[PDB]
């Protein structure tokens, strides 16, 4: 319908769950750089759901933060205009629960490449 | 001056027919698809039907679907809403709202931010009728007034003493009753000392049925 | 028929934050738009797009969404942004058009809190002469403007012949409405009391008319 | 105090508002590689109250969108660890407010360059 | 002092989604945390930076952050959910410790509406030798655990001597309530009659006593 | 498991002093900043205190600064809390809690929430005098049931039992939780349903216990 079409939300700005996963939502994960890397089976297949999404989201930044802290750019071509963003977010490395982020990091950071 | 200029809405009898139109000026009308939106009395907002911009396309609730039909002339940047077969909760004021744009296709929405001033439809079996009015006796304040029964339609209008009496003087909203008729009462707060006296005179005007009547309020 | 659930009434006092949420399974997928609407006008758009505001909007109304819920935020609320509310959206399915919330009452509490003055009229010899009894229940001078009136036949409830108004705004800007009670003259002639109870803030005022001398 | 450092919220989560800027939650702009580059004085100075701020946080992705769409990488330094984050967010270039979007991000790109 | 805002009760009915906000001038920079107290019962850690959950914590339980608001959030809220909740938090000037909201009771409405029973009892022959009267209003049995007690003396209110306790759970999972109004003994051989009205959501019942 | 216990709470007089101790396990308590947080009856959650780690900072509320002492032995793994000048408004629960964790690398603090309280004990402060209750019948009044009880009226301090019949009747026994009145006296009413035949036959006693006052009578409720 045109009411779905005309209120259908951006691909930055819509959420994955059980009921519309990260591929879905975010397309495949790949190694391209147009392409998504992050998640394992279980992230893929729950989104927010996730048992640890609050773990990993604890990471991401609020709409501000990602203007303030991101190198913004932005890529006119003949295939179209992009808003393109780098950055890093810096751990706590003296925080006790530093050493359970990075495995928990690691272990959805190009999880892809594993799956049979 | 974005505008959209509602009318057609009135009084009909259930089952009746009602022919809504919607003037539009200020914007590109034939490029917009154009809804219509009602709002029963005290109940909350109820998108009705929509019509694309070429007038190709129709959809509609399914409140109003196969009853309603909705259409454009975008010679005349007008929409209209052709309401058959009239039900009691069709009862509503009916606003026009321009809807998403549409490019040559995908469809453009910012929400709606042009709406009508809406018109009024009312769906009743009510016939033109007088109140009957009863005096509310009273028991140093006291309060004393006016029950105005059983009127249709409204307006009614309530004086004290012909209107030389205002201070203390409260006439309430009518109530709407399952009757189609409203009834509303006056009262008005004068001293006890008075009450044995000074006459007290209610005058009561209903325009639409030629009424007009006076009742003094004695105590008991 | 895919639905939008909003709270029926927000409370707020002038200056605090107005919050008034709006949930839907296709929220996630689909933005949203939020409308004001104050009573006689038709409605304007405050919010589009989960959290834009048209351009004559103050900036103390915002939007934000979280997953199936959406909330419009009114930050330092005045007593101007009193009106209902009502969100909007479309279903992810593609088979309909816009669908509004069931609409918000947000409520500026720019007065202190009312007890209702309640006056109950008995029938008139001139109602009863003609063969009908109403009884006359005004209330007055309460804010919020939001009560509840229960009739009792001596101290048992009554369902049948009940008309209530909705609160309706005062000149000196408190609150009024009116409940009349239908009954035969042999009713109230047969009762020994008939009384108006009104529930205003949880607590009843009430009145109690009975057909003597 | 102790319990205003340790409930402190880490770059990723603040707001910049005109009471706590963008320089003072984000750091002052520039061309480092952990510099913000974004946003010209009158966003600098106000943050999220800036008038067009929902037109530019219609583009930064949710938590679920920003682990979704981007490459995600951990890399560690002698300063730390840090989780990069790199991606590309395409502009409807047939949406009516297109040209404005252009105009009001391209504003804002390196707009310190020019700063007196 | 630094200040923390919660709402006095949220209301809700299970599956429904329970919302409590809480309000702080610091919490664009400052994490929040929230806690669960059931009657008698130490509090439990349910949320703590402003979105994180212990373990053993229910998955239907979130929070989120929204400039100077954070939002609990419990989706499908069930019976058992009803509590007190805290909001707590630190101000940034970095002078002060852990502060408190005010605290929010979630009401949940697991049970169906029962009225009170109420059993208004006249004051006793041997307090009456005495020198002291006083009437007793027991209401028993209503759900939800709120009521308001009005006192008359011949459809005249009396607010002055009356004793009324807070709401009480009882084994039957309904709700109990007690109000006591001390008179002299010839207030009471005095009067006409003496009533005691207890409104339970809207809807009232009322007994009535008399020498 | 980790576990906090406290002790020490009781009834005291307005300016009254008293000392509450809680005792940790589980967790490396020396590591661990420590917070009293208070709960007056029927009110919120308030901090009131907090120690750090090593015994040598510590930080009061505004409510409780001059008169409360925190103080800890890590040697015993036990927080203190010595309340002096004792008020009617510092009668509430006290909870023992774990606080932050301090890293000595310039010392860190680290934070999850007060995921560990104790259970809490209970500080009365009342100028009120101990005194036994006045009890007194509720005569049942005249569909084919009666109630009929006692009421147990100004007593000081809680707990007060109510019992009928020495215990052996319980069905349709409800005693009501007490009210606290104005002058500090507590009263409660304890309400038995019975079938209506069964009262010009059957004796119906209520006993009352005030073990703070050795106060124990029995009351004949007769119609």
């Amino acid at each position: 319908s045109s009411a779905a079409e005309a209120s259908k939300k951006p691909r930055q700005k819509r959420t994955a769950t059980k009921a519309y996963n990260v591929t879905q939502a975010f397309g495949r994960r790949g190694p391209e750089q147009t392409q998504g890397n992050f998640g394992d089976q279980e992230l893929i297949r729950q989104g927010t759901d996730y048992k640890h999404w609050p773990q990993i989201a604890q990471f991401a930044p609020s709409a501000s933060a990602f203007f303030g802290m991101s190198r913004i750019g932005m890529e006119v071509t003949p295939s179209g205009t992009w808003l393109t963003y780098t950055g890093a977010i810096k751990l706590d490395d003296k925080d006790p629960n530093f050493k359970d982020q990075v495995i928990l990091l690691n272990k959805h950071i190009d999880a892809y490449k594993t799956f049979p | 001056e974005v505008q959209l200029l509602e009318s057609g809405g009135g009084l009909v009898q259930p089952g009746g027919s009602l022919r809504l139109s919607c003037a539009a000026s200020g914007f590109t009308f034939s490029s917009y698809a154009m809804s219509w939106v009602r709002q029963a009395p005290g109940k909350g907002l109820e998108w009705v039907s929509v019509i694309y911009s070429g007038g190709s396309s129709t959809y509609y609730a399914d409140s109003v679907k196969g009853r309603f039909t909705i259409s454009r002339d975008n010679s005349k940047n007008t929409l209209y809403l052709q309401m058959n077969s009239l039900r009691a909760e069709d009862t509503a004021v009916y606003y026009c709202a321009k809807d998403h744009l549409e490019l040559s296709i995908n469809y453009y929405y910012y929400g709606m931010d042009v709406w009508g001033q809406g018109t009024t439809v009312t769906v009743s079996s009510a016939s033109t009728k007088g109140p009957s009015v009863f005096p509310l006796a009273p028991s140093g304040t006291a309060a004393l007034g006016c029950l105005v029964k059983d009127y249709f339609p409204e307006p009614v209008t309530v004086s004290w003493n012909s209107g030389a009496l205002t201070s203390g003087v409260h006439t309430f909203p009518a109530v709407l009753q399952s009757s189609g008729l409203y009834s509303l009462s006056s009262v008005v707060t004068v001293p006890s000392s008075s009450l044995g006296t000074q006459t007290y005179i209610c005058n009561v005007n209903h325009k639409p049925s030629n009424t007009k009547v006076d009742k003094r309020v004695e105590p008991k | 028929s895919y639905e939008l659930t909003q709270p029926p009434s927000v409370s707020v006092s002038p200056g605090q934050t107005a919050r008034i949420t709006c949930s839907g399974d296709a929220l996630p997928k689909q933005y949203a738009y939020w409308y004001q609407q104050k009573p006689g006008q038709a409605p304007v758009l405050v919010i589009y797009k989960d959290s834009e505001r048209p351009s004559g909007i103050p900036e103390r109304f915002s939007g934000s969404s979280s997953g199936t819920t959406v909330t419009l935020t009114i930050s330092g609320v005045q007593a101007e942004d009193e009106a209902d509310y009502y969100c909007q959206s479309a279903d992810s399915s593609g088979t309909s058009h816009w669908v509004f919330g069931g609409g918000t009452k947000l409520t500026v509490l720019g007065q202190p809190k009312a007890a209702p003055s309640v006056t109950l009229f008995p029938p008139s010899s001139e109602e009863l002469q003609a063969n009908k009894a109403t009884l006359v229940c005004l209330i007055s001078d309460f804010y919020p403007g939001a009560v509840t009136v229960a009739w009792k036949a001596d101290s048992s409830p009554v369902k049948a012949g009940v008309e209530t108004t909705t609160p309706s705004k005062q000149s000196n800007n408190k609150y009024a409405a009116s409940s009349y009670l239908s009954l035969t003259p042999e009713q109230w002639k047969s009762h020994r009391s008939y009384s108006c109870q009104v529930t205003h803030e949880g607590s009843t005022v009430e009145k109690t008319v009975a057909p003597t001398e």
